[PDB]
C-alpha cells in the first residue's frame, strides 16, 4: 500500500531506531512481545506502513539493522523492545571499521553488502506498493558513514523511483570525539548529494544545547537524545499513518522542498518542549507552538538561520487545531520578517494537518526548513578537512585501503561547488 | 427526468461532497441506511431507487490517496454509499499536475469512465455534471483536467458545471500551487461550461465576521458550499413560482465563450443570536449580496463592472419585493453595468426555505438569496497569479520535477500566454464604446 | 525525562474487533465488505476525526426521524408530486428506449 | 458541554501526575545496584 | 486589548514589583496558587491587562524580573507571592556591577540585554494590542541605574509608538548610602530625557518622613515604603482596568500632563494616609481628600512645590462618589493658590474617575503633577556631581571600563541645559 523499510546503520543508527521503534509501537499499541492490545481501530487501519503481518496476531518489524561490530546488536536485542525484531533481519560482520570510512566503504563493506541487499529486496517485494526506504546513520563512524553510503548507492540503481530519506548525524566542531572525523564526513556528503531524495541534518551538540537550556535536565544520556530524533521523524510520517483535515506524505513535502536537485538538506525542529517549571505556567495554543518553533534556539541543527535566507519552510502540525489560526500565523511570519525569506519564492510555507495528536500530548508541530545557514556547516568542515589534507596527515590508513588520492580532491571540489552555488541562491535578484 | 451527477475529485472534492450529501439526505428525509420509511420525485434528481426500496446517490467520489476515501467507507454513510462508486488510488500526485495528468491518472481514467457511464445509463434524461475539485492539489488539478478532456469528447453537449478551489492570494497550503493553477486553466478554459471559484480566505473572513466562529475547521466552510449548491439545485428539486434549471442560468450568464467565471454570494449568513435582533427581508438580503465584504472571492466588484447577475430567491419570497429591490439596486450609481447590458438581473424563485443542519452555524430563516455575478473585476486575481508564476518560472524553480514526470517545458509558457490573452479579453470587455 | 507529563492515552481515554479478530487483512476485507457492527458515535463518546465530528449527529436505528428527535428540523415540505403521466414516461424511457 | 469536557481532561492530567509521583516515591524507597549480575565472588 | 508589560530591574525594582504584584493580585482576587477566588464579575473582566492566561484557570504575571546578582531572585521566589512568577521570566547574571553605572551599562550589561530582549519581545508579541511598557528601578544602583538605562534605549528604537513609564527612584542628598551615587545619577537622567514618556521621581527619604509623621510607625521597614509606592502605581492604572464615570488611561494623562518633550518628571501623591489614631477622628469626604493632597507634607517627592510653579496637575479619584465637589475642589484650589499656578495655562487640573474603590477602603485618590520645583533636585545633584568631578575622584573605575571622559561633560551639559530652559518656563510672561 504505502510501506517503509527502515534501514539501520551503525551504533548511532541502531540506538536511534530502537528508541524510534519503541515510540511507534506505543503509537500503535504494540506490546514488547508483538501483539496488539489496543482499543484504537485507527491504530490498526494503517499499521502495515511500518509492520508486517505474522501469525497469531503478531506484527513484526520491517527493519534491517546493520553494523560492523557484534557488541552493539545484543544491546538492541536485550532492551525495552529487543525481542520484537527477528534474528534474520539482524545483519552484521565480524570486524569493525575503526572509524575508518574507507574500510567500511571498500575493504570490509564489500563482503557484507550482498547479504543486506538480499534482505532489503525481500522486504521490498513483500509489500505491494512500497513508498520508499529510510535510513538513520552517522557521518562520524566507520559503518554508517561508510557502508551506509555504499548501501544507498546500490539501491538507488535498484529502485530509482522510490523515495530515500536519511537522518544523517553530522559531526560537531565544538564537540568531536574523532580525530579522523573530517575525512569520513567529506567523503560521505559527496555520496549524499548524488544519491539521496531527502536528508535531515541532526547535530548532537545542538541536542546537548536544547536539553541543558529549555529542558533543564541535570544529567542527559543519549537516550534522551534518541527520543528527540524519534519524535521528529514520527512527526514526518504521522500524516501517512493517520487521517487529517489536510493530509500529506513524504513525497508531498519532497516535491515541495526541493527547488533544485542539489539541495536536500534541512533543519528539523520540534515545537512542544518545556521544562517542568514551565508546565504549570502555560496555555497550549497554535501561536505558542509557532513561538517555540521559530526560535532559532529550538533548532536541532548546528547553525543560526538568521545568517541566511529561508528557501522553503514546512510545518507538519499534529492534533486538533482550527485552520484559520494555522494559516494566519504562517502568513504572519512571512510579513513581519522581511529579510530572512527569499523573494523569488512568495508563499514559502507548506503546511499539513494530521488530526491524531502526538503520543502523550494534546498539541504539537514538526518543522522542516531549507535555509542558507546550512552552508555554515560545510565551509567550517572544509576549514578542518583541508587542514588535515594539506600535510597528508592520517592518510596512510586510507591510502593502504586501495584508494587513490584524487578521490579526496574531487570530494572537496564537489563539496566546494555545492556551497559556491548555494551562496548564489542567497544573493539573487528576483526581478 | 431532471438529473445531476456529482464527479467530486480530490480530498476537497470528497469532503465537500460528504457535506453536500449529508445535507441532501437531511432535506429529503432519507435515513442513513438509505431508507425513507415516513409512511415523490424530488430525490429522483440526486438519489436513485433500488430494487428493495433503498436510495443510491449519483456521485463518483474519486481520490488518488486511499485514507480520505476509507474514512468515508468507515463513516456513518457507509451503507448509504454503494462501494463501487468510491474510487481510490494507491499513490497520489503529491501536488504535481504532471503526475496527475500523465503518469498516474491514465491508470484510473478507464475505471472512472466506466462508472460514470453506468450512472449515465441509469439516468434517462440527464441535466448536468456537477464537478468539484481544487486548483492546488495535484490529483484534483491534473486528473480533473484529464477527465474534463475525455468527458467533453464523450458527452459533447452536456452541461459541465465546475466548482473549484482557487488558491488564495495571501494564505496558501502549498508552494508549488501556482504552476498547477496555471496549467489547469487551459482545461477549465476550453472544457468547462461554468466555473464557481471558491476562496478559503474570503470564506474565513465572512464566517469570522458574521457567524462569530473565532476558530473554524474545514467543515464550517463545507457547510456553506453545501448550502450554495443546494440553493442552486432547489429550483430543480422543489416546487417554485419561477423554477430555474441548469441550462437557463448557463445561457444568461456567459457573454463570450472564453468568459465563464462568475462569482457566488450567499445571503443571509448570520448566527442565530445575530438573527434574533434582525428583521430579515428581500431588500436586506439583496443589499447584503452586493457588499464587497460579503464577496466570496477576494476581489472588489466596484473596481470592475457587472455584465450578468443571476438571482436565486428562496423561501417565503414575494416577487413584489424582488422587483422593488431590483429597482432600488438599479437606481444606484453605486453599481456599474457595461454599456451593452442595460438589463442584467435573472430572477429565479423557489418556495421551500433552505434547511438547517444541527452542528452547523447558520440559523433557521424563512427567506434567503443566492447571487451569481459575472463581473470583470476578477481579472486582478489572475494578474496576481501571473506575477507570482512569472517570478516563479524566471529562475526555473521546481521545473525539474514536472520535467522528470514527463511534460514538455514549453507548455508552461503556453499556458502563461493563454491566461494573459484571457486577461486581455477581460480588458476588452471592460472597455466601453462611449 | 522528556514526557513524564501524564501519558493520557487519547483513544483509550475516549465489536469490529470481534468481527476481524484484530487482524489487519481481515479489517481491510471487512471495510471493503461493510460488515462493521459498530459506528464512531456507537463507540467513541467525543468525536475524534474530522468527518467523525461531521457525522456525529444521527441515529443508525431505521425507525428514527431527527424531526421527532428535535423539533426545529420540522420544515414544511413543498415537494413536487410527479404526475402519473410523468412517471409513465419516466419508467417507460428507462426500460424501453423507444 | 465542551468546556466541561476540557475541565475533566485537565483533572485527569492532574491525577496521572499524582500517580506517577507516588510511584516515583515507591521506586525511591526501593534499593538495588544488581544490574542482573552481582560479581561472581559475591 | 490594552496590555502592560512590567519591567523590573534592581533590588529596589525586584522588591517594589513583588509588593506591587501582590497588591493587584489582592485587588483581582488571585490566590498564591494562581487561580481565581474572587466574587465580583468586575474582578475578572480585564485581568488580561496585567495577567496572561495559563491552563487550568491559571494566571501568570507579564513581568521580566532582571538583576545582575542572583541573590535577590531567591528572595523574590521565597516571598509569599513568589511561586506565581514563571521561572523563564527570571533573567540574571553571575556578577553584579558593584554600584558602578559603567559596568552595568557597557561591560556586563551587554551580555544580559539580549536575553531580556528575547523575553520582552516574547511577552510583547503575545498581547495583540499592547498599550505600552512600564519599568521600576533605582538610579543609585548599578543595574537599574545602569543596564536599566540600556534596555530603555533599545526598546524605544524597537517599539517607538508605545508608552514608556518609569517609577524611577532618585537618590537623596540628605540620606545617601552610596558614595558614587551622583555619578550614576548624572549618567542616568541624561538617558531619561532622551528616551522616556513620563517619570515619577521616587525619593526614599521622603517616604521615611511620611511614615514618621503621617502614619506614625515606630519601625518602618522597606515593605511599608514598598506599600506606599505600590498603592500609587496601582492608582495610576485603576481607571484602565475598571470602568468609571470619567475614564482615563496612561495616554490620557501623558498627553494632558506635559507640554514639551523635555519635561517629563512628575510628583506623585496618595490621599488616604492616616495613622491609626486618625481613623477614629475623621469623616471620609472628598474635601478631606483634596485637603490632604495639596499639602506638601503628604508628598512623597524630595521637593517643596511652594517654591515653584505648578505647570499641570492631574487628580485621579477612585470609588463611588458624587462629582460636584470634584469640579469645585479643583476650581477652589486653582483660585486660592493662584500664584503657584502658571498664568499661560488656565484650567491646570486634569481629572478622572474610576468607579471601583480599592480593597479595604471606600475612597481613594492619586495625584500626578508637573511642577517647577522639580529642578530643585537636579541642581542639587549638580552640586554634588561637580564637587566630585573637578578633582577626577573615583574616576578610574569608570575609566577602566573603556568609556571616555567627554560623556561626563555632555551628561553634565545636558542636565544644565535641562534646568536652564526649565527655569525659563518659571519666569514666562
Ligand atoms: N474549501 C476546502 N478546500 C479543501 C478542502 N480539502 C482540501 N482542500 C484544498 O485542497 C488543496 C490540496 O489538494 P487536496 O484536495 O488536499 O488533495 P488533492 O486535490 O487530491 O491533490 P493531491 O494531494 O496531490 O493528491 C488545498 O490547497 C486546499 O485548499 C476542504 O475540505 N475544503
Ligand atoms: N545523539 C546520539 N549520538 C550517538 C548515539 N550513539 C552514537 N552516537 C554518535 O555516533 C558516533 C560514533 O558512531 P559509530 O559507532 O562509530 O558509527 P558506525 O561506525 O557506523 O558504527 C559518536 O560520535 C556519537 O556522537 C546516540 O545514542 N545518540
Ligand atoms: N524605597 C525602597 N528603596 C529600596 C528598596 N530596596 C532597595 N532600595 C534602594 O536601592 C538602593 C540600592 O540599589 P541597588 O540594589 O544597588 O540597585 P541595582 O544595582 O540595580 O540592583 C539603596 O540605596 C536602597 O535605598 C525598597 O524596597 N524600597
Ligand atoms: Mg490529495
Amino acid at each position: 500500500m504505502r510501506e517503509i523499510v527502515h534501514l539501520q546503520a551503525g551504533q548511532c543508527g541502531n540506538q536511534i531506531g530502537a528508541k524510534f521503534w519503541e515510540v511507534i509501537s506505543d503509537e500503535h499499541g504494540i506490546d514488547p512481545t508483538g501483539t496488539y492490545h489496543g482499543d484504537s481501530d485507527l491504530q490498526l487501519e494503517r499499521i502495515n506502513v511500518y509492520y508486517n503481518e505474522a501469525t497469531g496476531g503478531k506484527y513484526v518489524p520491517r527493519a534491517v539493522l546493520v553494523d560492523l561490530e557484534p557488541g552493539t546488536m545484543d544491546s538492541v536485542r536485550s532492551g525495552p523492545f529487543g525481542q520484537i525484531f527477528r534474528p534474520d533481519n539482524f545483519v552484521f560482520g565480524q570486524s569493525g571499521a575503526g572509524n575508518n570510512w574507507a574500510k567500511g566503504h571498500y575493504t570490509e563493506g564489500a563482503e557484507l553488502v550482498d547479504s543486506v541487499l538480499d534482505v532489503v529486496r525481500k522486504e521490498a517485494e513483500s509489500c505491494d506498493c512500497l513508498q520508499g526506504f529510510q535510513l538513520t546513520h552517522s557521518l562520524g563512524g566507520g559503518t554508517g558513514s561508510g557502508m551506509g553510503t555504499l548501501l544507498i548507492s546500490k539501491i538507488r540503481e535498484e529502485y530509482p523511483d522510490r523515495i530515500m530519506n536519511t537522518f544523517s548525524v553530522v559531526p560537531s566542531p565544538k564537540v568531536s570525539d574523532t580525530v579522523v572525523e573530517p575525512y569520513n564526513a567529506t567523503l560521505s556528503v559527496h555520496q549524499l548529494v548524488e544519491n539521496t531524495d531527502e536528508t535531515y541534518c541532526i547535530d548532537n551538540e545542538a541536542l546537548y544545547d536544547i536539553c541543558f537550556r529549555t529542558l533543564k535536565l541535570t544529567t542527559p544520556t543519549y537516550g534522551d537524545l534518541n527520543h528527540l530524533v524519534s519524535a521528529t521523524m514520527s512527526g514526518v510520517t504521522t500524516c501517512l499513518r493517520f487521517p487529517g483535515q489536510l493530509n500529506a506524505d513524504l513525497r508531498k513535502l519532497a516535491v515541495n522542498m526541493v527547488p533544485f536537485p542539489r539541495l536536500h538538506f534541512f533543519m528539523p525542529g520540534f515545537a512542544p518542549l518545556t521544562s517542568r517549571g514551565s508546565q504549570q505556567y502555560r496555555a497550549l495554543t497554535v501561536p505558542e507552538l509557532t513561538q517555540q518553533m521559530f526560535d532559532a534556539k529550538n533548532m536541532m541543527a548546528a547553525c543560526d538561520p538568521r545568517h541566511g535566507r529561508y528557501l522553503t519552510v514546512a510545518a507538519v502540525f499534529r492534533g486538533r487545531m482550527s485552520m484559520k489560526e494555522v494559516d494566519e500565523q504562517m502568513l504572519n511570519v512571512q510579513n513581519k520578517n522581511s529579510s530572512y525569506f527569499v523573494e523569488w519564492i512568495p508563499n514559502n510555507v507548506k503546511t499539513a494537518v494530521c488530526d491524531i495528536p502526538p503520543r502523550g500530548l494534546k498539541m504539537s508541530a514538526t518543522f522542516i526548513g531549507n535555509s542558507t545557514a546550512i552552508q555554515e556547516l560545510f565551509k567550517r568542515i572544509s576549514e578542518q578537512f583541508t587542514a588535515m589534507f594539506r600535510r597528508k596527515a592520517f592518510l596512510h590508513w586510507y591510502t593502504g585501503e586501495g584508494m587513490d588520492e584524487m578521490e579526496f580532491t574531487e570530494a572537496e571540489s564537489n563539496m566546494n561547488d555545492l556551497v559556491s552555488e548555494y551562496q548564489q541562491y542567497q544573493d539573487a535578484t528576483a526581478e | 427526468m431532471r438529473e445531476c451527477i456529482s464527479i467530486h475529485v480530490g480530498q476537497a472534492g470528497v469532503q465537500i461532497g460528504n457535506a453536500c450529501w449529508e445535507l441532501y439526505c437531511l432535506e429529503h428525509g432519507i435515513q442513513p441506511d438509505g431508507q425513507m420509511p415516513s409512511d415523490d420525485d424530488s430525490f429522483n434528481t440526486f438519489f436513485s431507487e433500488t430494487g428493495a426500496g433503498k436510495h443510491v446517490p449519483r456521485a463518483v467520489f474519486v481520490d488518488l490517496e486511499p485514507t480520505v476515501v476509507d474514512e468515508v467507507r468507515t463513516g456513518t454513510y457507509r451503507q448509504l454509499f454503494h462501494p463501487e462508486q468510491l474510487i481510490t488510488g494507491k499513490e497520489d500526485a503529491a501536488n504535481n499536475y504532471a503526475r496527475g495528468h500523465y503518469t498516474i491518472g491514465k491508470e484510473i481514467v478507464d475505471l472512472v469512465l466506466d462508472r460514470i457511464r453506468k450512472l449515465a445509463d441509469l439516468c434517462t434524461g440527464l441535466q448536468g455534471f456537477l464537478i468539484f475539485h481544487s486548483f492546488g492539489g495535484g490529483t484534483g488539478s491534473g486528473f480533473a483536467s484529464l477527465l474534463m478532456e475525455r468527458l467533453s469528447v464523450d458527452y459533447g453537449k452536456k452541461s459541465k458545471l465546475e466548482f473549484a478551489i482557487y488558491p488564495a492570494p495571501q494564505v496558501s497550503t502549498a508552494v508549488v500551487e501556482p504552476y498547477n493553477s496555471i496549467l489547469t486553466t487551459h482545461t477549465t478554459l476550453e472544457h468547462s461550461d461554468c466555473a464557481f471559484m471558491v476562496d478559503n480566505e474570503a470564506i474565513y473572513d465572512i464566517c469570522r465576521r458574521n457567524l462569530d466562529i473565532e476558530r473554524p475547521t474545514y467543515t464550517n466552510l463545507n457547510r456553506l458550499i453545501g448550502q450554495i449548491v443546494s440553493s442552486i439545485t432547489a429550483s430543480l428539486r422543489f416546487d417554485g413560482a419561477l423554477n430555474v434549471d441548469l441550462t437557463e442560468f448557463q445561457t444568461n450568464l456567459v457573454p463570450y465563450p472564453r468568459i465563464h467565471f462568475p462569482l457566488a454570494t450567499y445571503a443571509p449568513v448570520i448566527s442565530a443570536e445575530k438573527a434574533y435582533h434582525e428583521q430579515l427581508s428581500v431588500a436586506e438580503i439583496t443589499n447584503a449580496c452586493f457588499e464587497p465584504a460579503n464577496q466570496m472571492v477576494k476581489c472588489d466588484p466596484r473596481h470592475g463592472k457587472y455584465m450578468a447577475c443571476c438571482m436565486l430567491y428562496r423561501g417565503d419570497v414575494v416577487p413584489k419585493d424582488v422587483n422593488a429591490a431590483i429597482a432600488t439596486i438599479k437606481t444606484k450609481r453605486t453599481i456599474q453595468f457595461v454599456d451593452w447590458c442595460p438589463t442584467g438581473f435573472k430572477v429565479g424563485i423557489n418556495y421551500q426555505p433552505p434547511t438547517v443542519v444541527p452542528g452547523g452555524d447558520l440559523a433557521k430563516v424563512q427567506r434567503a438569496v443566492c447571487m451569481l455575478s459575472n463581473t470583470t473585476a476578477i481579472a486582478e486575481a489572475w494578474a496576481r497569479l501571473d506575477h507570482k508564476f512569472d517570478l516563479m518560472y524566471a529562475k526555473r524553480a521546481f521545473v525539474h520535477w514536472y520535467v522528470g514526470e514527463g511534460m514538455e517545458e514549453g507548455e508552461f509558457s503556453e499556458a502563461r500566454e493563454d491566461l494573459a490573452a484571457l486577461e486581455k479579453d477581460y480588458e476588452e470587455v471592460g472597455v466601453d464604446s462611449v | 525525562n522528556l514526557y513524564l507529563l501524564g501519558y493520557q492515552h487519547y483513544f483509550q481515554s475516549k465489536g469490529n474487533y470481534s468481527v476481524h479478530q484484530n487482524s489487519h487483512e481481515r479489517y481491510q476485507e471487512a471495510v471493503r465488505k461493510v460488515l462493521l457492527k459498530t459506528f464512531p458515535n456507537q463507540v467513541f463518546r467525543v468525536p475524534v476525526t474530522d468527518a467523525q465530528n461531521f457525522s456525529f449527529w444521527r441515529s443508525n436505528i431505521p425507525g428514527v426521524r431527527p424531526e421527532k428527535a428535535i423539533p426545529w428540523i420540522k420544515t414544511p415540505h413543498h415537494c413536487l408530486i410527479k404526475s402519473p403521466m410523468t412517471r409513465f414516461v419516466d419508467h417507460s424511457h428507462l426500460n424501453d428506449k423507444t | 458541554a465542551e468546556k466541561e469536557e476540557e475541565r475533566q481532561e485537565f483533572e485527569a492530567g492532574l491525577a496521572a501526575n499524582k500517580a506517577c509521583l507516588d510511584k516515583i516515591q515507591r521506586i525511591l524507597s526501593e534499593n538495588q545496584a544488581l544490574s542482573q549480575n552481582v560479581h561472581p565472588m559475591r
